[PDB]
């Protein structure tokens, strides 16, 4: 449960493999998050090769050694990761750069971008009756309700990620018992993504990745339209935010933990 | 009880000038080959025939055009960049050999590589990648060194300027970086000069400060070693990145009960031979954001290699202080020191090092002494002037015997300093004299556009031409080293001025400068500058 | 990038002198109570009343005299000491009610302290010890401060001036030292002023910083606190030492991506209230081996007290760096709250305190927070000038509605700068003015020894008087507050000096001050200072 993967073989070319994994702390021997080939013929070397591999630009992201430093038992694990229209996300969770703090993320790649300049990073959480939640602990991807497709104005075709989480961000290794299912829409996900690039571009804010950038990076003004499918540039890259993406609650308990959906 | 900003011995500019024949020039730097003045500017490179008799204005001798695609104009403005940032600045300008000049520029924001034919000046073969071998902005500083046929760069990998790197490139040699995201190999640093001595290649820069950023952010002055024959470490460990990388904290200071320092790094000459002695000539300054001096410290190449032979920093506990590393834990072979050397000859190959040693300068690559400098102060202080001091060119063969040393000193107001490199009565290096203070920049003549930019940006000497080429932004200037009319017939100063470049002819009866027909009485006191029993004027 | 020194608005000395009436004064602080002057001097203490008429030279008016004892005398010359050195100089003079004066002096190396009256200025009762009431040394600064009938008093117990100390003694109450030979608690520490101001006595000094000298030895000015309800420890912990000693270094700087701070304290006021705010003002300056600049820094006493209830500082390892300290391990009773406060109230004397808050308070007498100054910068510099700024004097209701604040600073070379507190649309207190500079020293009447002793060692304002009285160390000088009739008839500038002190009257077609007789048309325009279609000179 620190490892996940998604096959992304978009029509035309050989497609390839998305893994993000834990590295415990080697930064140097494994990636957090990779795009790997996995081609055609079978018989091919090109087996697990990066998708891009220059002496800088390489379709993988390193822990750098400077917060593997600054936090202790620094670590990424991930639990859930999908496939959605032009993008790949994946669910996150981290220690945070400065008791014990835990951030659920979700991270968004577009299927056809091997610089990896197109990513960016939300926290995620949902929260009921002033207690809130924010330790992912499952997740799985789905057609919405009749009922849920009203709620979120989307059509019946489009995803929702349906997702469980723990009270707080609180030591995750030794969990309790307070749990929440809660609904998602990518629609919201990929607008409020939309908006955090979109103001970002526009000089607004900094980029907020502290655990990859090591510093503060201050966003830069520039006439790009942030189109509804936009892949990213050297620019404003890769992008975080610290503004929680609030999912819609579905049910809760104390009684009993939750652990799959 | 801060020394007094000393007088200059003598007491404007109508010299040379060069404009390019009208627009903005922006001149990045100047540099001289063979009898050949280069100037690497936006979109182009001039040359000027240093011989070719230096006439009223200088004239472009041959010329060279590498304007930026129209494409790439196009992306680096709609990255939010200004109409004059998108534009081809040369910022590497090198010989490869007698053949080859290596030139790379920003490109508008996308920096790359060409190689060029050194007589007619027109391109040849493919363009490579600038990444790390040059920088995106114009106005960032950059290190470019060709040095066994491979190339030492540092600068920047990233158009947001985030990545700073020092990179080995090219020469059929695997390629090498210093680790990415490391703040304890490179903290911000701003790269100022490299030069070649040794198995080693030395990096001058200025970073924040690891070890005194116990209190908010502190800026050091920095020296480091690369081995000319690194190549990277196992499998284990810094595959693909230096294994020779130490770097060591300059000491330019103003001795007290409470010390003050120097920081801010703004050029390191070439090596230079100074009283038998291998030396590199630095000038600092104070923090933008303090009251304004400068400084000029010298620094003996001997004493720089005894830091890297010393002990190591390290911080036990990650919130503790920085101790001196004990030798019991250096493990053997010696981190740092090259493949193939005394008891290191037994080692190939860097990528055989064991574990110990390359895990080891991975993660200690400062070290506990700070370089100290020639006479342990400044050479020269300014400290009561409202620009601050920075490029820097040296004549370690000046006056008829050539043994004396002239130091000049280029500012940010044009204004150009000159003293002399003093011997003490030990026969030891000892202080300076402050000789001549001198206005260069024309105002008739370099500002021009929308431009006054006062600041010089490039300092060339030539001797053979009996020149110093001063490069602003706008123009180029030829200052004669010594103008030795100026003091006049009036006997009593001509000697007073102390000026290595200048004496007294008994045959004309008046004040000039030493000529290759040396046949004639050049009567100059220098080390005494004697004026006893003269008639004045 | 750093501000500039800015220009005073109007641009010699001829005011009245005391001078005794030749030998050498060696004043060493001036003094007002009730209507006279007290001049504190060489084995003297003159008076001047100051109503008399001040004429040509200013006469003393009562006098004093207590000169060393020979045999006092052979012992100093004996320890290895100067001529000049072993003299009887008068460092603490303090009134103690209406009837008495408590005056102690060097004494030659060995201080001592007399009562004397208020009225003939005759000797009465035993003399007690100087020891930790008064310096060996002349030269030394001291801290002497009369509270509640006790005596505050900080300065050196030996000879050798090894050990410093801030102590409370006489007046019933049992006598309080800080630990001697700690560091954490003092570390050679210069004194330069403490005031009176709630349940607590605040001690400005500077000492060699423990936290920053992680490199080479910083020197960082501070505040510090004592209970004057402090009865000394338990039977455990600190008997007879401070139970309430908290320090805190102050924030004066200029900020910057890296700030450029003022440490050298030099002088601080008692408090006042400006803008409705109890405030201290202190002058700072660059180290003494630095580029000379000095700063003027203000500091609410609310600040001030902010600072003690914010989070102490501590030394995990020895070697390990200063982290905060987290409020879980502070134990209660809360360190350095007085005895006898709201839920310490159930402590009826410093006594009974536990071993956690005792044991803790010996070991953490500093405070994380550094006191921030009012406007976060300094309201006046001087950064290209030769001497520093020292003495400081305030007149917190000058002008007809008595609502704007006049600052006079004075320096080393007797230079005075007069500046007005501002004002800002908001109504929030908003920088400085720089009115006026001008030189009170008189080369005709105070450099008559072997003595031209330029420094001003101590200001008197008496609005009273209508006048500032300036000491150096062989004459004080009275300065008038604004000599108005400088400005002359030109009514264009008259109301462009902004001076609080000066106008315009119609009747008389000329520039004066202020009077009592406050019937007369007075037109004066300070916080806009408008010069708007006027005639000129
Ligand atoms: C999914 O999407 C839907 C559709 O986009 C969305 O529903 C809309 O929500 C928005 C934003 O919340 C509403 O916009 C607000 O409208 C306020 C005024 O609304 C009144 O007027 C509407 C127009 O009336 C005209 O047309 C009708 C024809 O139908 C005609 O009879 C009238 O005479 C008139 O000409 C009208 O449609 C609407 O009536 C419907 O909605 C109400 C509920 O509000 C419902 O009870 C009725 O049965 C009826 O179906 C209503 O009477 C307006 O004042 C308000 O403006 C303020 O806020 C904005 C934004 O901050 C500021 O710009 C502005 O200055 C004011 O401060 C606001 O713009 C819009 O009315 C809804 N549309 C509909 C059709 O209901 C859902 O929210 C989405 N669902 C979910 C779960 O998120
Ligand atoms: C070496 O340098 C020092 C300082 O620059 C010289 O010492 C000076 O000697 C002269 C006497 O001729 C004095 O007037 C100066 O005041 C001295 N300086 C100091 C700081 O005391 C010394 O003479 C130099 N030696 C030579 C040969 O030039
Ligand atoms: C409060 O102080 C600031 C700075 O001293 C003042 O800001 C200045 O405003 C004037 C306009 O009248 C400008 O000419 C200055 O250049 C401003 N200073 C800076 C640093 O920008 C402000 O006006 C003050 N308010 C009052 C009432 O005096
Ligand atoms: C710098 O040099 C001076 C004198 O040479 C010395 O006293 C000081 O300690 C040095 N500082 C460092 C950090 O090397
Ligand atoms: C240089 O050499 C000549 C003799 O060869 C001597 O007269 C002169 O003083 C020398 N100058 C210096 C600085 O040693
Ligand atoms: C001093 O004050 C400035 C601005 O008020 C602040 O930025 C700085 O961090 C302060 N430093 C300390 C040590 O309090
Ligand atoms: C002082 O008060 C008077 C009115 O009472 C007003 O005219 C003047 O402007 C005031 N000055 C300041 C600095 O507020």
């Amino acid at each position: 449960g620190t490892m996940y993967g998604v096959i992304v073989r978009s029509e035309g070319e050989d497609g390839k493999l998305f893994i993000g994994t834990a590295v415990d702390g080697k930064q140097d021997y494994f990636p957090t998050l990779s795009s790997r080939k996995l081609p055609r013929d079978p018989e091919s070397s090109a087996m697990l090769d990066y998708e891009l591999h220059s002496d800088f630009v390489s379709s993988l992201i390193k822990i750098p050694s400077d917060t593997l430093a600054l936090v202790s038992h620094f670590d990424i694990f991930y639990i859930y990761g999908f496939a959605s229209g032009g993008f790949v996300y994946f669910l996150t969770v981290q220690p945070e750069t400065p008791d014990l703090f835990y951030t659920s993320r979700i991270v968004r790649l577009c299927k056809d971008d091997p610089k990896f300049h197109s990513y960016v990073s939300l926290p995620f959480g949902c929260t009921r009756a002033g207690v809130e939640y924010r330790l992912l602990q499952a997740a799985y991807l789905a057609k919405p309700g009749e009922a849920l497709a009203q709620a979120f104005n989307i059509s019946s075709d489009e995803d929702v990620l349906f997702a469980i989480f723990s009270k707080g961000q609180k030591q995750y290794h030794h969990p309790p018992d307070d749990s929440a299912l809660c609904a998602f829409p990518i629609r919201a996900i990929n607008l409020q993504i939309k908006e955090r690039l979109q103001s970002c571009y526009h000089g607004e804010g900094n980029l907020e990745l502290n655990w990859l950038l090591g510093k503060d990076v201050q966003c830069t003004k520039a006439p790009v339209p942030i189109d509804d499918n936009f892949c990213g540039l050297d620019i404003n890259q890769p992008l975080g935010g610290s503004t929680p993406v609030e999912g819609l609650t579905l049910y809760t308990t104390s009684r009993d933990r939750l652990t799959s959906v | 009880g801060f020394p007094e900003d000393s007088e200059p011995i003598s007491i404007t500019k109508q010299y040379p000038v060069f404009v390019g024949h009208r627009h903005r020039l922006d001149i990045q730097m100047i540099m001289i080959m063979n009898r050949t003045l280069y100037v690497a500017a936006r979109d182009h490179i001039y040359t000027v025939d240093i011989d070719t008799s230096h006439t009223e204005e200088i004239y472009c001798s041959k010329k060279l055009t590498w304007k930026s695609r129209q494409a790439d104009v196009d992306t680096c403005r709609m990255k939010g960049k200004h109409k004059d940032e998108c534009h081809n600045f040369i910022k590497v300008l090198l010989k490869k050999n007698d053949d080859t000049l290596f030139v790379c520029g920003t490109n508008a924001f996308n920096p790359s590589c060409r190689n060029y034919r050194v007589d007619t000046l027109e391109t040849f073969g493919d363009e490579f990648s600038g990444m790390a071998r040059c920088p995106y902005d114009a106005k960032h500083a950059n290190i470019a060194l060709f040095a066994d046929g491979k190339l030492y760069s540092a600068t920047v990998t990233d158009f947001l300027a985030i990545d700073a790197v020092i990179y080995r490139s090219l020469g059929d040699s695997p390629t090498l970086r210093t680790v990415k995201h490391d703040s304890k190999w490179l903290k911000e640093p701003y790269f100022v000069q490299a030069v070649d001595y040794g198995d080693y290649i030395y990096f001058f820069f200025r970073e924040i400060a690891v070890e005194y950023n116990t209190m908010g952010k502190v800026v050091f002055p920095r020296v480091a070693q690369v081995c000319k024959n690194d190549m990277g470490g196992s499998q284990r460990v810094l595959e693909k990145q230096w294994t020779s990388f130490l770097k060591a904290r300059l000491n330019c200071s103003v001795p007290g009960d409470s010390h003050f320092y120097f920081n801010i790094l703004q050029a390191v000459t070439d090596v230079i031979r100074i009283n038998g002695r291998d030396v590199v000539l630095a000038t600092f300054s104070t923090p933008y954001n303090s009251i304004p001096g400068s400084a000029v410290c010298a620094y003996d190449m001997l004493d720089i290699a005894n830091v890297f032979t010393g002990r190591f920093k390290e911080q036990k506990s990650p919130d503790s202080t920085w101790t001196p590393v004990p030798d019991e834990r250096v493990p053997k072979p010696r981190p740092g020191c090259c493949a193939g050397s005394s008891s290191l000859e037994k080692y190939a190959t860097s990528n055989e090092f064991p574990d110990d040693t390359l895990n080891f300068i991975k993660t200690h690559p400062l070290m506990d002494e700070a370089v100290p400098s020639i006479i342990n102060r400044p050479w020269f202080l300014r400290t009561m002037v409202r620009y601050r001091l920075t490029k820097i060119a040296v004549d370690n063969a000046a006056g008829p015997y050539q043994n004396h040393t002239v130091v000049f000193l280029g500012s940010e107001k044009g204004i150009i300093l000159k003293f002399l490199a003093r011997i003490g009565s030990s026969g030891f290096l000892n202080g300076s004299l402050f000789l001549e203070e001198m206005n260069v920049y024309n105002p008739e003549k370099c500002s021009y556009d929308g431009v006054e930019d006062k600041r010089i940006m490039g300092m060339q000497l030539d001797r053979a031409s009996g020149s110093l080429y001063v490069a602003f932004s706008t123009c180029v200037i030829k200052v004669p080293l010594g103008r030795c009319e100026r003091h006049g017939k009036c006997k009593k100063t001509c000697i007073a001025s102390r000026d290595p470049y200048c004496g007294w002819v008994r045959e004309s009866g008046s004040c000039a400068h030493l000529s290759p027909l040396s046949r004639l009485t050049f009567e100059q006191d220098i080390e005494r500058g004697n004026t006893d029993g003269l008639g004045d004027c």
